[PDB]
């Protein structure tokens, strides 16, 4: 499975996904982003079922910006988390079950930086860090060993630093790249791709 | 508990000429290890110059031949012409494609003249796919007839040899032969022998005899 | 004035009106007889054109290998009648693996057009058909009306100026039951000229001719087949 | 058979009113007079009851229903109109009864009646 | 789970008693297992705790909803047909088994009601966990028609014997009398058993325990 | 259980056994199998005890509706095609052994047999439930052509005295009843009137 | 049947929807009902068109309903059609909370009742809600 | 079964095999594996032959209705996200499909895989089939962006032939498409047995 | 159906000139036990067509009405058609094949023959759709001890007398009574010439186990 | 079950005019634990509280939609709720899913508006009340709980020593429970006030 990593600063929150779309032995793809802008200050990282997240990813995206154009005032992050997870959680029980697990990691301008976690049940939780993929059991230590409150955005991508070369280490899969962005009070901006040269 | 199947053997083929088209099948009905009944043709004529062979479940092969029969005759009000061999190949993929979730069991052999006035056979699996052939066997001896043709009609593996077209006369005689070394080594292919000749002329029946063990 | 707005409506009188007017729906179309014999039934139209450039609507319509009809009224409900008949023979190749004997086929528009006159806001089916086919009783012949009756008969005529067609049929109808195939559509081209007016005559660019028989399936005759009945044919003097 | 209208026979008039609902209150004002009168510990209910010889049988119908343990109900008008809302309250009350496992508040169950 | 009826020559006896276990582990101690069905009509349940709850309570609507309209008492019969044709409706997946008893303006009635839909109209009912216990005191001490107090003494003393030899069954017994003039629901009736008095005080007091936050809010 | 039903002239003579099995406890040992659906037509339910109980039901609701619409007894004839109906619809569902006889005032007494698979079929004797297999012989050596009713209503006796003795689902009591133009003369055998054969 | 429809839902030669014109004269019948804004609050005031001396008052307010714990509305009209409106945004702004988590702001409200009141002057022929 | 499919910089070269089995029978050596979907769309096929057959076949219908209203040629990008949703309706149900959509665009040549499983990736280098693992090795040792028309061909050619040379159910013909700006060119049918003694000796 | 309860056993079925001629067996077994003696497993479809039925004796009963009343309404109209027995016969196939699209079969395996315009007709009918006309037939577990000795008969000559054939079938039914575990020995014989339908009542079969004492010597 | 998928605690306890109900706290997917802090006791209405523990999607949707019956009723109605009824209410709720149930247990802690009489109580899964006098526990832990407060409880008790039981009353059963633990919340209501503290435990 895959791998995201969210890591909530005190004024910005900084996520990380691995860039591979395999199917079976082989990767199919290796720049392969799984970040979805569903705003100017929302990011909904995907990963699980092949079919599924690009399905409900769509589909949420496409009502949350329909809701920015009829009244004309962005969702908040954690209005767009809860509206997810109520989706998800619909289709739990009926013939076409989601099987996503996904981060909803945005800005507010009055309550600041946010992070949420879902899993693929629909368990809604706000947290200052999360992982998922199997490689959330070797990074979500790190994670705790380094990480407080306080944290410039400086030390937050020289912590996620080391969360990805561990992956290199004691992992079993590929991953050679990490797609970053952050999200602040200007927008989303992209940052340089921590990448492992195998070369 | 219940099996909508079964399987009810018969052996059809069909030879692709340059102004003809031959389809020939046996005639026996057989289930499980009883011989049903010994005449049964899987032969039935569609237009003036088109034959359709289906072999397999038998149960589905008299609901198939009276679907492509109906809507035959429904596309002949609509359009005031008779269809022609390589339309019925396509529309018959649709029909055989409806059912993709309990599909017919049969598998069909078209051959007739396209337009130009060429031979033209047309092989479908059960859930209903394509291509156009110049000779297909299918069925349960199946695997015995597609080498003998493969062979003798294909050319394949030979050198030094002619390439002068398929003679009708060569072909009845070629189809004759290789249902005669069927009948010895598969037991559902016996009794008799339809060999439909698809001239530009109509449709003769020629009815042969097998060996009934 | 105010029974004629719905066919649910009973006049005092004790008729209905829509379903009168239906049938002038029908009177307004253009003539067609049926005559049969006892071998053979024969469908003779008057086609006709709207134009000088234009070619003439068809008036016989092919529905299964022994059944043809031939329409006069709306030609957008003639189709929706024709592929309800279309349908019911493919219904019984399919179950029963016969033809589709003619007078339970009749017995079917029957019970299909007697619905809508008497449900509210819909209307009857403007056009009247005759219905030459051929099975286990020999020859018939069967019109249909808008008003959802039928008949049969042994030579009927619809459309307009129809009614000098039925006197010709009706002074030579006991002539039909001896005649050959060819004698008889000589009849039914000699009805179908009364009802031309008196000033041009059958050509070949507006009859339509269609013969059932017994060994014969049901087919139809148009531009240059017409010529082999056409010639030969009596001149009719004023 | 039948399928039903579906357009409303109640409808505005140029004045601004909806003529059906003024005339149907001219109906209420033909029928047999009712008062009403809450005390400080009980309410009374009384009604003047149809009759009209001595062959009708003054017990086999109520002008006074019971539509709950603790609810009651009198009416002025069309008598059949009026065993159709007794009916319609009735199973009110026991769709609220059935889910709060609570006597229905009289707030409550007039304000329902008056939406049927 | 115990329940038992009995009909006497008044009217009805049913006998519960009032341990509900969640698996092995006794979740309450005092359950009513009788249930109001219409003023003259009680009704015992069994089986799955939360069926007959939501059964019981759709046939008392259903009940005294079609009191109101006749205008008398509802009978013991008509609730033994909504039970019946309810429970058969849905192919006994409700695991409701009841003990319907009542007195009727036609004598009184007793009735079983199982999951499937079987109605069984009997003397003496038994039904739940137990019930095989009781039935044994029934049919050793059962004689058609007795006083008002050898039916008391009678059902509980048979709620009695699968108390103490069933698990699933114990603490009170709950009786209740119809008769065709009074209804006497007693809760309890016995207390069979009482657990004993602690032997020290093993609570403690003023700051047992850390605290690490303390908001307080007041209200009006 | 085990049910039994036979034709003399008059009319017919049913007889049941009273036990309701639950596996190996017997829920109820004085139960009533004959049970009336009109006038002179009974059935003989033995099967699922709560399917039957449906069936009866839903046919008495029809089969009495359908004699005041007409004015007339209905036939016995009329109230077995009924069960015809209702057994073969459901013949997933349910698991129903009928035995529906009764008087007729124009075709005498007739007794039908409506097996599980809801066949239907008139019989002179016919002898159903699962205690049934153990007299097939002594009911096919004792019938014999033409009784009278104290012929018979000894005669089912004797039969469901011995099914009783071997199988272990009957038991109790049993129930006959005559049905005859006169009316139905119920009876029970208890104690010592039950028929005895220890050897 | 077609003679006894009133045909409310069809344009006037003049370009207007005769039944939504008369509601408004319905309007100007019912009791006077003013709101003012301020920077510190906002208020409604209504005037009882109902009073008498053996009415009662059992209810806060007999024409200020609150649709939410952050709204609530005044009414003027047929008070009937009244209690069917604010039933419906009630439930439209529980259905808000039940999706977004947040009470509902305050313009969507208003508009997601215009639909409503609006769709029936459109199609179906029921008389306009007054 | 093996198709593969590279862009480079004068197109896109799409290349597949023909054998297809019944099981360790061969039923036909000539299957056609890529569809002419339209003439400017390519499409592959390897999961099941009825399954990409009757859906490619009716995306040709969906982008020739979309041309008429639009009045202008559907985005490769495009018709891979229609057929896309075609197929997420039966997710579960038991398809097989296994296509490429390949054409060239308004933003140049694109190349799309579709799957049974609801994938939807562009890339630059695809295999898709039982020999698919066969092909990406011998083609990303000699695949480069830039190469001459004339090495691309072969680099194809030899990528399917070794694939077909391991695998047991890949063989036949090797048919081989140049979907070029204006449209695609078939551009050869060669066959294994003849690039089998082109590249021996 | 998914499981057959009662069931009769095989039908045997053979054309000669001029009529076709059914048998079965009248007995109705439900599991070992044979537990309905005198069933009646032939119908009479209209005055030229029969029919024998095999298989679940509820699903038969279930045709019997069905056919019955699409009969009788043919004979309403009066308007000189019939259903032929090729009709029937077709009409019985859509009858099992539909059945088994909704995976909830007729159980039944059914003769139908019958004689219409000089000329015999004898089809055959799975539940799975299966259908086909010979010269002989037998359903069941007659498919292996009948069907050889009347399909040897119509090796030799194709044409039958009626005397022929009504010999022929109680030679077979014979066979079956011994070898079969199903069988019985009242069986009836139906006949259709251009007489109609004859419908011969209960026949016994004499057997002789003059075999019985071989067994040891 | 799968309603150990994610492990929970709830407990409620009567005082003479004060009820007090604690919860734990910790969201985490089988083993692993995703995040410290997940409430699982909701207000509904002032001093009547209800813990939902269990599957923790239904804990949020039953959260949810049982916000949404209580909204809508203490509008339409002017009255708030009763806390017999808010048993009775939730009862309903989790009745309607009859087959497939939510895998919540709901406990209400709370109050009588009109005097402050207290009253607690638990539900089954699929909804049957069950209204007690002493304590009511539902959780993985249940077990622990039960026999925990059964010898820890005194018929009355003030808000000083309720809070001294029910906070060690659970300390000690969700310590002795794998999947539970990791910072308990409880809060005591009195007629006055409703105080909140959370307790010290093992973050282990």
């Amino acid at each position: 499975m895959e791998y995201l990593i969210g890591i909530q600063g005190p004024d910005y929150v900084l996520v990380a996904s691995d860039r591979v779309a395999a199917s079976n032995i082989v990767q199919m793809k290796d720049d392969h982003d799984k970040m979805f802008k569903m705003s100017e200050k929302i990011l909904l990282l995907c990963v699980g079922e092949a079919g599924d997240t690009v399905q409900f990813a769509e589909y949420i995206q496409k009502n949350v910006q329909l809701y920015k154009m009829r009244n004309g005032y962005e969702l908040s992050p954690t209005a767009a988390a809860n509206f997810t997870r109520r989706n998800l959680a619909d289709c739990l029980r009926s013939r076409t079950p989601y099987h996503v697990n996904l981060l909803l990691a945005g800005y507010d301008e009055h309550e600041g930086p946010a992070l949420y976690y879902m899993d693929y049940l629909a368990a809604l939780a706000k947290a200052p860090f999360a992982a998922h993929g199997y490689g959330a059991f070797l990074t979500l230590s790190i994670l705790d060993r380094y990480y407080t409150p306080t944290i410039s955005r400086e030390r937050a991508v020289e912590l996620l630093r080391k969360c990805l070369e561990e992956l290199q280490k004691r992992f079993i899969l590929n991953l050679p790249t990490f797609s970053v962005r952050i999200i602040d009070k200007n927008g989303i901006h992209d940052l340089d791709n921590i990448s492992f040269p195998k070369q | 508990r219940f099996s909508p199947y079964v399987f009810n053997g018969g052996t059809i083929l069909a030879i692709a000429g340059e102004d003809f088209a031959i389809v020939a099948s046996d005639t026996r009905l057989s289930e499980g290890f009883s011989i049903h009944t010994r005449d049964s043709p899987k032969c039935y004529k569609l237009t003036d110059k088109t034959v359709i062979g289906c072999s397999g479940f038998h149960g589905d092969c008299l609901t198939l031949t009276k679907i492509i029969e109906a809507r035959l005759k429904m596309y002949k009000h609509s359009n005031n012409k008779a269809m022609t061999t390589g339309a019925i190949a396509a529309m018959l993929s649709t029909i055989l494609y409806s059912r993709r979730f309990f599909p017919y069991y049969v598998y069909n052999i078209i051959g007739g003249l396209d337009e130009e006035g060429k031979g033209a056979v047309y092989s479908f699996d059960p859930v209903g796919s394509y291509q156009r052939d110049s000779f297909k066997a299918g069925g349960s001896a199946s695997a015995m007839l597609q080498p003998l043709l493969d062979n003798q009609v294909g050319f394949k593996n030979m050198q030094n040899v002619e390439h002068v077209p398929l003679s009708l006369d060569r072909a009845m005689r070629l189809v004759k032969d290789v249902f005669i070394s069927a009948a010895e080594r598969d037991v559902y292919t016996g009794d008799a022998l339809r060999i439909c000749i698809v001239t530009k002329e109509g449709i003769r029946e020629e009815t042969v005899s097998l060996r009934k063990d | 004035n105010q029974y004629d707005n719905d066919v649910t409506v009973w006049s005092p009188q004790g008729r209905i009106h829509q379903i009168e007017y239906a049938m002038e729906a029908v009177k307004q179309g253009s003539a067609t007889v049926g005559l049969k014999s006892k071998t053979h039934a024969v469908l003779v139209a008057l086609k006709r054109a709207q134009s000088e450039l234009a070619a003439h609507q068809k008036k016989i319509l092919h529905v299964d290998n022994h059944i043809g009809i031939s329409i006069a009224g709306l030609t957008a409900d003639a189709r929706l009648l024709c592929n309800f008949m279309r349908q019911e023979c493919l219904d019984s190749r399919f179950v029963f693996d016969r033809p589709l004997p003619v007078s339970r086929l009749v017995s079917l528009i029957g019970s299909k057009t007697q619905i809508p006159t008497q449900r509210y806001g819909r209307r009857p089916y403007g056009v009247g058909l005759l219905i030459a086919g051929y099975d286990d009783m020999g020859p018939h012949i069967f019109q249909t009306c808008p008003s959802a009756n039928y008949f049969d008969c042994r030579a009927m005529s619809i459309g307009a100026r129809s009614q000098s067609a039925r006197t010709y049929l009706e002074r030579h109808m006991s002539e039909f039951m001896e005649c050959n195939l060819n004698e008889l559509v000589k009849h039914g081209l000699r009805a179908l000229r009364e009802t031309l007016p008196a000033e041009q005559d059958l050509t070949t660019k507006n009859v339509s001719i269609g013969i059932v028989g017994k060994d014969l399936e049901f087919t139809i005759y148009d531009d240059d087949d017409v010529s082999p009945f056409l010639e030969g044919l009596e001149e009719r003097p004023q | 058979a039948e399928r039903g209208y579906s357009f409303s026979l109640t409808t505005f008039s140029p004045s601004g009113k909806l003529v059906q609902i003024e005339y149907a209150l001219a109906a209420v004002a033909g029928g047999a007079p009712s008062v009403g009168i809450k005390a400080a510990n009980g309410v009374v209910l009384a009604t003047e009851k149809k009759q009209k010889s001595i062959l009708y049988d003054e017990r086999s119908v109520h002008k006074v229903e019971p539509i709950t343990k603790h609810i009651g109900l009198v009416y002025s008008g069309m008598g059949p109109d009026y065993r159709v809302l007794v009916h319609r309250a009735r199973k009110l009350a026991q769709q609220y009864y059935l889910v709060y496992q609570e006597p229905i508040p009289t707030a409550q169950l007039v304000q329902r009646v008056a939406s049927v | 789970t115990t329940i038992a009826g009995v009909v006497y020559k008044d009217g009805i006896v049913l006998g519960a008693d009032t341990r509900a276990t969640e698996g092995m582990v006794v979740a309450d101690k005092n359950c009513s297992k009788i249930h109001f069905i219409s003023p003259n009509i009680y009704c015992c349940g069994a089986g799955t705790a939360a069926d007959t709850d939501m059964t019981t309570q759709l046939i008392s609507s259903n009940l005294e909803l079609h009191s109101l309209s006749t205008g008398r008492l509802p009978r013991v019969v008509t609730a033994n047909r909504m039970l019946k044709q309810m429970l058969f409706r849905y192919q006994g997946y409700i695991g409701a088994a009841l003990v319907l008893g009542g007195v009727d303006v036609t004598g009184p009635h007793l009735y079983s009601i199982y999951p499937h839909g079987s109605t069984d109209k009997l003397p003496y009912v038994t039904m739940g966990s137990g019930s095989l216990a009781a039935m044994a005191v029934f049919e050793d001490k059962f004689r058609p028609d007795m006083e008002e107090e050898e039916a008391k003494n009678l059902v509980s003393e048979a709620i009695a014997a699968g108390i103490f030899n069933d698990l699933g069954s114990g603490s009170n017994i709950d009786l209740c009398v119809i008769s065709k003039n009074k209804l006497d629901f007693l809760r309890p009736y016995t207390v069979p058993n009482k657990k004993g008095t602690r032997l020290g005080r093993y609570r403690c007091e003023k700051g047992t325990t850390a605290v690490l936050t303390e908001k307080i809010t007041p209200l009006e | 259980t085990t049910i039994m039903a036979v034709q003399f002239d008059g009319g017919v003579v049913l007889g049941a056994d009273s036990r309701t099995t639950t596996g190996s406890y017997i829920a109820n040992r004085v139960t009533d199998k004959l049970t009336p659906i009109h006038d002179r037509i009974f059935c003989c339910r033995s099967g699922s005890a709560a399917d039957t109980q449906a069936v009866a039901d839903a046919v008495t609701y029809q089969l009495g509706f359908h004699s005041i619409e007409l004015n007339e007894p209905p036939l016995v004839h009329t109230a077995a095609s009924l069960f015809k109906e209702m057994c073969y619809r459901y013949r997933e569902d349910l698991m129903a052994g009928i035995i529906i006889a009764g008087w007729d005032p124009q075709e005498g007494g007739q007794v039908y047999s409506v097996p599980m698979g809801g066949m239907m079929v008139r019989q002179s004797f016919a002898i159903g439930g699962s205690g049934s297999s153990y007299i097939y012989g002594y009911v096919d050596a004792t019938y014999r052509e033409g009784m009278t009713k104290e012929e018979c209503l000894q005669f089912t006796a004797n039969a469901l005295a011995l099914a009783m003795e071997r199988d272990g689902s009957s038991g109790g009591v049993i129930r006959l009843a005559a049905i005859a133009e006169s009316g139905v003369e119920r009876q029970v055998l208890l104690g010592d009137q039950i028929p005895k054969f220890a050897v | 049947s077609r003679r006894y429809d009133s045909r409310t839902t069809i344009f006037s030669p003049e370009g207007r929807l005769y039944q939504v014109e008369y509601a408004m004269e319905a309007i100007g019948h019912a009791g006077t009902c003013l709101g003012i804004l301020a920077n510190d609050g906002v208020l409604l005031a209504a005037e009882r068109r109902n009073i008498h001396k053996l009415l009662d008052e059992v209810f806060f307010s007999e024409k200020i309903y609150k649709l939410n714990e952050d709204m609530a509305c005044s009414v003027a009209g047929i008070t009937s059609d009244a209690n069917v409106l604010t039933n419906e945004l009630r439930l439209i702004a529980q259905r808000y909370l039940l999706q977004y988590q947040e009470p509902i702001p305050c313009e969507q409200l208003v508009t997601a009742l215009c639909d409503i009141k609006q769709a029936y002057t459109q199609f179906g022929g029921k008389r306009p809600f007054g | 079964t093996t198709t593969l499919a590279f862009k480079f910089r004068h197109g896109v070269i799409v290349a597949a095999d023909s054998r297809a089995t019944a099981g360790a029978y061969i039923a036909s050596q000539t299957v056609k594996k890529v569809i002419e979907i339209n003439p400017y769309l390519l499409g592959t096929m390897a999961g099941g032959a009825a399954d990409c057959s009757f859906w490619e076949r009716l995306l040709a219908r969906q982008c020739r209705i979309y041309e008429l209203r639009n009045k202008e040629r559907i985005s490769v990008a495009a018709a891979s996200k229609l057929l896309a949703n075609m197929v997420y309706q039966y997710k579960g149900m038991g398809l097989s499909m296994g296509t490429m959509i390949c054409g060239w665009d308004k933003r140049g040549p694109g190349l799309y895989y579709v799957d049974s499983e609801g994938n939807r990736i562009s890339g630059a280098t695809f295999s898709v089939g039982s020999g698919s693992v066969y092909a990406y090795g011998v083609m990303d040792r000699g695949y480069s962006y830039d190469l001459e028309v004339e090495q691309a061909y072969d680099l194809a050619r030899r990528a399917i032939y070794q694939a077909t040379y391991r695998d047991a159910y890949s063989g036949g013909a090797v048919n081989l498409y140049h979907v070029r700006e204006d449209g695609w060119i078939r551009v050869s049918s060669d066959n294994v047995a003849d690039l089998h003694e082109k590249y021996s000796g | 159906t998914q499981n057959p309860m009662v069931t009769g056993t095989s039908v045997l079925g053979v054309k000669f000139e001029g009529g076709v001629v059914i048998a079965a067996d009248m007995l109705g077994s439900y599991g070992s036990l044979a537990r309905f003696r005198n069933i009646s497993r032939i119908m009479r479809v209209n005055n030229s067509t029969m029919l024998g039925a095999s298989g679940d004796y509820a699903d038969f009963q279930y045709l019997k009405q069905v056919l019955g009343q699409m009969v009788i309404d043919e004979e309403l109209l009066g308007d000189g058609h019939s259903y032929s027995p090729r009709a029937i016969h077709s009409w019985l196939t859509r009858a099992m094949y539909s059945r088994r699209s909704k995976m909830n079969p007729l159980w039944n395996t059914m003769v139908i023959g019958g004689y219409a315009d000089g000329e015999s007709f004898l089809g055959y009918v799975d539940m799975l759709g299966v259908a086909y006309e010979a010269p002989s037939l037998a359903t069941g577990y007659g498919a292996y001890l009948a069907q050889p000795l009347l399909r040897e008969v119509l090796e030799k000559q194709p044409v039958l007398s009626q005397t022929e054939a009504r010999d022929l079938v109680e030679r077979c039914m014979r066979v079956l009574y011994y070898r079969d575990a199903r069988s019985y020995n009242r069986f009836q014989i139906a006949t259709v010439t251009e007489k109609g339908v004859e419908i011969e009542g209960p026949l016994s079969t004499e057997t002789n186990w003059d075999i019985a004492h071989m067994i040891s010597g | 079950s799968i309603m150990s998928y994610n492990g929970g605690a709830v407990m409620a306890m009567k005082g003479k005019n004060c009820v007090a109900i604690a919860a734990d706290r910790r969201f985490g997917i089988q083993a692993q634990m995703v995040t410290t802090d997940f409430q699982k006791i909701f207000p509904m209405g002032d001093r009547l509280y209800i813990g939902l523990a269990g599957l923790a999607t239904d804990v949020q949707t039953v959260a949810q939609r049982l916000k949404f019956r209580l909204n809508l009723y203490e509008l339409k109605e002017g009255r708030q709720i009763k806390p017999y009824t808010l048993m009775s209410m939730v009862a309903n709720l989790l009745y309607e899913k009859r087959f497939g149930p939510y895998y919540t247990e709901p406990v209400i802690a709370g109050l009588d508006p009109k005097t402050f009489k207290p009253f607690i109580c638990s539900l089954d899964l699929i909804g049957c009340p069950m209204v007690t006098d002493d304590f009511v526990v539902s959780g993985t832990c249940a077990e622990q709980m039960y026999g925990m407060c059964e010898s820890l409880w005194e018929p009355n008790m003030d808000p000083d020593h309720l809070f001294e039981t029910i906070s060690q009353a659970m300390l000690n059963a969700v310590d002795r429970d794998a999947v539970s633990g990791m910072g308990v919340i409880v809060h005591i209501i009195e007629k006055d006030k409703i105080t909140t503290r959370t307790l010290k435990a093992r973050m282990d």
